[PDB]
């Protein structure tokens, strides 16, 4: 028995990362198995860890949390420096908007653990860790007891399937900081230290985890490790037919007559997703903006962008929070602007007070309580949050707000 | 101060479940807290020598961290989302429910000190918006009926 989990809406047009995801249930290990589960990680485990690198590479598959960088490499860049190496999945996912990852963890941890397996064993790495978000109980204990199950298969611990490699999965567990999902920030948690981001170079690739080299990748980019080796990495980029090879999960949200986590291939445009799969929007309003995540937005003109990594393409984690005809855009920029000033670490003093700055003006121009310094002074402090910033969190943490006075001008104008 | 037997078997489990003693502070703090409610002062010492940390650093721990509360003591925790989806989706009708079901707004704890409302960020269950938490526990709000029903379960 787990804790309750809300009963998220899932689809899928390729049964992949999804094929046991899309019912509402922990599968198994050996409904995994009836599947055709663990067959892969036996076909890697008969390869030398530099073949599945190769595959990985060959495959074009890219980061799923949000950089999109490409997994093949970062691993060739991490097996270029003495060992130990260390594998950490990160299952922080608390970007606004996105629960993809989740439905992973929760539904087909197998799916998770089979790909965390070969991923350890392509570098080498005989300690892996799972960072899980502490909002996510329910998922912990799920991987928890999965990861019992592998070990009772021979999937996990010692001389794994007879191949001599020992790996061991250890749960860690987030304490609600968004910034912990920061690649470097996540390795000081992991330690056992405030989430405070590390001044990059040195990359966690080379020093990480106790200053080893270390590989993070998202849930989602795993997920797709079971299948690049399974299918092998020609069957893999033939998918789409898109430039971004595999399958990705959307999660969709907002005023949609059918929210939930859609995998779809990357060639999929905005439109598809939200008219063809997530069923349209509530009472056939007209879509006004879409927010990705906590990141960009995109107006009604945008629409027919492709779902993919292209420098005119969605971008992000496809993650699609739909604002309809009715949603004030201001009354959404504070929310986004909250979200930023909540989960700022406070390292970098302009993202320190940005943050908070860009939040408390945002909530007087929305209150009608603001004179024509508080608006002179939010559109400096949204373009002056990047200063000095050592993570992503400060370049960002404008970005949205900065898209919504630009292409919605009129609706600002408006509390003007 | 001293651990219960039950509360200190789990976190010597924690401590010992990683490679090094440090790196289950979190692990230990979440069960702290599930145990009492709260994060108790005069835990962090006991704590801080079962981990081979200075005080000053399992201290920094708890403030960085917004899952641990070391000023309130609460039975249940219901974590309401105020984030964008679920705002556009009701935030402030689940809220105004809660409010009417237990009597008390966003950071207040009922007089018995069975409940305590705790606005957080994307519970990532967007979909499902609007999202609250009661403790380990995930639901989507529908109505003050339904909200009332799930109540109901915590005792
Ligand atoms: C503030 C911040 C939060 C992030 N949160 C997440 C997250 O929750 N999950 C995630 O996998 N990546 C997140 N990332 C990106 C990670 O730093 C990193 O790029 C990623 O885990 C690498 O895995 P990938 O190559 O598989 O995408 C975040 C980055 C920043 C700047
Ligand atoms: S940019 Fe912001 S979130 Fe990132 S380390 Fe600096 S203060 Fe912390
Ligand atoms: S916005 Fe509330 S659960 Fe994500
Ligand atoms: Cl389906």
């Amino acid at each position: 028995s787990y804790p309750a989990i809300p009963r998220i809406y899932a689809e899928t047009t390729l049964n992949m990362l999804l094929k046991r995801a899309k019912k509402p249930r922990v599968h198994s290990i050996d409904e995994y198995l009836k599947d055709g589960g663990y067959q892969a990680l036996e076909k890697a485990l008969n390869m030398s860890p530099e073949e599945i690198i190769d595959w990985v590479d060959k495959s074009t598959l890219r980061g799923r949390g949000g950089a999109g960088f490409p997994t093949g490499k970062k691993w060739k860049f991490a097996v270029q420096n003495p060992g130990p190496r260390y594998f950490i999945c990160n299952a922080d996912e608390s970007e606004p908007g996105t629960f993809k990852d989740r439905i992973i963890i929760e539904r087909d941890p197998h799916l998770l653990i089979e790909g965390i397996i070969i991923s350890s064993y392509a570098i080498g790495a005989n300690e892996a860790y799972i960072y899980i978000r502490g909002e996510y109980p329910a998922g912990y204990y799920i991987l928890r007891d999965a990861i019992e199950e592998a070990k009772k298969k021979g999937f996990l611990g010692k001389n794994i399937l007879g191949s001599g490699f020992d790996l061991e999965i250890y749960v860690a567990r987030g304490a609600g900081a968004y910034i912990c999902g920061e690649e470097t920030a996540l390795i000081e948690s992991l330690e056992g230290k405030r989430g405070h981001p590390r001044l990059k170079p040195p990359y966690p690739v080379q020093k990480g985890l106790w200053g080893k080299p270390t590989v993070v990748n998202n849930v989602e980019t795993i997920a797709n490790v079971p299948f690049i080796i399974s299918m092998g990495w020609e069957e893999y980029r033939y998918i789409g037919p898109s430039d971004y090879a595999g399958p990705k999960l959307f999660p969709v949200s907002g005023k949609v007559k059918k929210p939930g986590v859609y995998e779809l291939p990357m060639n999929t445009t905005l439109r598809e997703v939200i008219f063809k799969y997530a069923g349209g929007t509530l009472g056939n309003k007209k879509v006004k903006a879409v927010f990705s995540g906590a990141l960009d937005c995109f107006s009604s003109e945008e629409l027919d962008i492709p779902m993919d990594y292209s420098p005119l393409g969605f971008g992000g984690t496809g993650t699609v929070i739909v604002l309809t005809e009715e949603d004030d855009i201001v009354e959404a920029a504070l929310k986004i602007a909250e979200f930023y000033e909540h989960e700022t670490c406070g390292q970098c003093t302009p993202c320190r007070v940005g943050c908070y700055e860009q939040a408390n003006l945002l909530e007087k121009i929305y209150k009608g309580e603001a004179t024509e310094q508080d608006w002179e002074g939010f559109d400096f402090v949204n373009r002056n949050i990047q200063p000095t910033s050592i993570c992503g969190l400060g370049a960002v943490a404008g970005r949205l707000i900065r898209q919504t006075l630009e292409k919605f001008p009129e609706e600002w104008e408006k509390y003007r | 101060f001293e651990f219960p037997e039950e509360l200190k078997t789990k976190l010597q489990e924690h401590i010992n479940y990683f490679p090094k003693k440090r790196q289950a502070i979190l692990l230990c703090l979440h069960e702290i807290q599930n145990y009492y409610g709260y994060i108790p002062p005069e835990s962090l010492k006991p704590l801080a020598d079962m981990l081979e940390l200075p005080l000053n650093h399992v201290e920094g721990v708890v403030a960085f961290y917004d899952m641990f509360d070391r000023e309130d003591k609460a039975k249940y925790r219901i974590r309401v989302c105020v984030s964008i989806v679920c705002h556009l989706m009701g935030t402030n009708k689940l809220l105004k429910a809660l409010e009417n079901i237990l009597g008390i707004k966003p950071g207040e704890v009922t007089p018995d000190g069975k409940f305590k409302i705790v606005p957080v960020q994307c519970l990532g269950a967007c979909s499902e918006a609007p999202v609250f938490m009661v403790n380990d526990d995930e639901y989507k709000f529908e109505s003050e009926v339904q909200l009332n029903e799930i109540l109901s379960r915590y005792t």
